[PDB]
This record gives C-alpha cells, structure tokens and sequence, in this order.
C-alpha cells in the first residue's frame, strides 16, 4: 500500500 | 538537462519464420519524459500497440516497453520509430535478429 | 533471497494543455502489481499482477485515495519549486518521486528509503537512518527545514519500516507461486564479422529474472572495460530480462577472449568462450 495522505508540501 | 532515447527493437522470443512471438521496442535513458514511439511494419505504422506505465531508473532517466504480437517472415520489415525532443528528425531503428 | 516493495510517482506540468499528468506504479521486487494514470479511464489504483486483484474493495479504495492525494500534493510542489528556481509558468517540468523499502529473505526489515527528483535531478532524499534529510541544493534546503519543522521523517519512517513491511510481507505471501521464484540466465556467444580480419563476439543472457546480472569481457585475463558495448537490461515481457555484452576482436584471436556472467540465480559464476576449432 501507498504512505497515507497528509504528508506536507514542498 | 535532456538526455536522449536509448532504443533497442527485438522479439521476445528467439525469432523463428511462421512461429508466433512478440516485437518490442524498448526506450530507456531518456528525459523529458514526453516521447512518440511506433512499431512500423515495411514503413506501416502497427495500430495494436501496447505500452507499459512510465518508470524511471536510478539516474532518474526513463523507460517504457512498446510492444505488439507478430509473426516474423523473411520479407517483412519491422522498425521502432521513436520521437523526442532531444531528436533533430524522428529515428528509425529497423528490428535486426542478431541484436 | 531479499525482496522489495517500492512506488514510483511522475507528475508532469502541461501549461495549457490542462492539469499535470500523474503517473504512479508499484512493483514487488521487479514485478509490478499496480498503476495510477490520471490520463486514463478509471480514475481508480488498478491492479496489474494476478495475484493482487485478491483484494477486497475497501482496498482499492484506499490505495485510490491515497495516490490520488500523492498526485494533488505533487500538482502543489510543481508550482512551489517553479518559484524557489525562479522559473516561469511556461514551460514543462517534472517531479519523480520513489520510495519503499526491503525485507530479508526472513521477512526482517532491511532498509527503507525515499527519494525525490525535480527536472530529472536529485533535490532531496531521506538519508540511510530514516531520521534525516538531504538536500541537493540551496533550494532543495527550503523543503528540507518545511519538512524538519513538521516532522515529516517520523512520519514517513512509521510507514517505510513498519506499514511498508508488513504489506510487503502480505504481498509475498499472497503472490508466492509467482513473487518467490528466480530464473537464471540462458547463456551463449554469438559471432559476427565486421569485415575480412575482425569480428564482433556478443554475449547473450536471456531468461534471468531478478533483472540485476554483471556481464563482463576479459582478454586473457585482462579486463576490457573501454572496449566493451553494453546494452541496458531489457524486459522480454514475459517476466523475463535479456541483457547482451559485446566486443570487436580480431579474427583469428576469438579464443583469447572470456564473457564472465554474475547473477544471483548462478550456482557459480559462468565463463563463456568462443569454440573455434
């Protein structure tokens, strides 16, 4: 499975 | 900043006049990712062409797999016709059996 | 033997042509086993080896979800790193992003990593300890202090060495009549004159999956490393890979020159020799 959402952005 | 098409035109099996097997046109190395890549038949653009989903190697360069189901003859000639922006025309490797 | 679990993700701006292509795939060592393409029709994660349509909706769900946020995330960080390298919004840029991690053959955690290019460049990698980051450049360190004061390794580690591994190893299990297998290399030499004294020698491997393998051309012992054209690994789009190593000799001399091929497959290494008689 993918990371899960909510990583920040650049 | 671009880097140009590596491009290798070959069957995935050993090639055998009359047998079934499948052409492929394999182009790696390249970058920008926007690429044209036809399998030609005597100059014909095939229309049954497959692809695999764009991936990327180590040094961040990519490479996708176009590929058909053919039938090789003696007379029949088979090319991969790839086009990037790195190219000053579209170029044209014919399929040779001992590569 | 050792495994993999690792995701691959493009995002490619288009000014004008509409919003950024988005392309994700995920592989099982070098097998892949699902894709993401917001060019095509489904708009969903779609599965591409048998042995994951097993899953259940609430899978696919997830996995769509998910991704789909990796890709407004990245439509985001286009623009961001179009202003940190001062560039305008004509032009077509790129983002790459991987990452996974590795279990032994005993199903432990080996290493995890993640890595991020902008442009086909390196512009920031988690380092080996998972704990910290890597910048490319005095750009890329904007992202890494963001990234620093959010916390974002802690965050990212809890999946690359734990979530990470535990699907992995769910995978494994769930593809083992196909996931476990390794085919080594059919080997042989062919040989081609290039004129009436020399003669290209081109050593084959065909068959072999993993797709890592070393081919290499010794005279008489003597590597001949600047002689030597190789091809890149090539997928035969059975499963399989093909690779080929070729060197141009002079005719007569054939029997001076050895093809070594290494590949984890191989009991031992194989030597190859043209057989002139």
């Amino acid at each position: 499975v993918v990371v899960g959402a909510g990583g920040v952005g650049k | 900043i671009q880097r140009t098409p590596k491009i290798q035109v070959y069957s995935r099996h050993p090639a055998e006049n009359g047998k079934s097997n499948f052409l492929n046109c394999y182009v790696s190395g390249f970058h920008p990712s926007d690429i044209e890549v036809d399998l030609l038949k005597n100059g014909e653009r095939i229309e049954k062409v497959e692809h695999s989903d764009l991936s990327f190697s180590k040094d961040w360069s990519f490479y996708l797999l176009y590929y058909t189901e053919f039938t090789p003859t003696e007379k029949d000639e088979y090319a991969c016709r790839v086009n990037h922006v790195t190219l000053s025309q579209p170029k044209i490797v014919k399929w040779d059996r001992d590569m | 033997g050792s495994h993999s679990m690792r995701y691959f993700f493009t995002s490619v701006s288009r000014p004008g042509r509409g919003e950024p292509r988005f392309i994700a795939v995920g592989y099982v060592d070098d097998t892949q086993f699902v894709r993401f393409d917001s060019d095509a029709a489904s708009q969903r994660m779609e599965p591409r080896a048998p042995w994951i349509e097993q899953e259940g909706p609430e899978y696919w769900d997830q996995e769509t979800r998910n991704v789909k946020a990796q890709s407004q995330t990245d439509r985001v960080d286009l623009g961001t790193l179009r202003g940190y390298y001062n560039q305008s919004e004509a032009g077509s840029h790129t983002i790459q992003i991987m990452y996974g991690c590795d279990v032994g053959s005993d199903g432990r955690f080996l290493r995890g990593y993640r890595q991020d290019a902008y442009d086909g460049k390196d512009y920031i990698a988690l380092n080996e300890d998972l704990r910290s980051w890597t910048a490319a450049d005095m750009a890329a360190q904007i992202t890494k202090r963001k990234w620093e004061a959010a916390h974002e390794a802690e965050q990212l580690r809890a999946y690359l060495d734990g979530t990470c591994v535990e699907w992995l190893r769910r995978y494994l299990e769930n593809g083992k009549e196909t996931l476990q297998r390794t085919d080594p290399p059919k080997t042989h030499m062919t040989h081609h004159p290039i004129s009436d004294h020399e003669a290209t020698l081109r050593c084959w491997a065909l068959g072999f999956y993993p797709a890592e393998i070393t081919l290499t051309w010794q005279r008489d012992g003597e590597d001949q490393t600047q002689d030597t054209e190789l091809v890149e690994t090539r997928p035969a789009g059975d499963g399989t890979f093909q690779k080929w190593a070729a060197v141009v000799v002079p005719s007569g001399e054939e029997q001076r020159y050895t093809c070594h091929v290494q590949h984890e497959g191989l009991p031992k290494p194989l030597t190859l020799r043209w057989e002139l008689s």
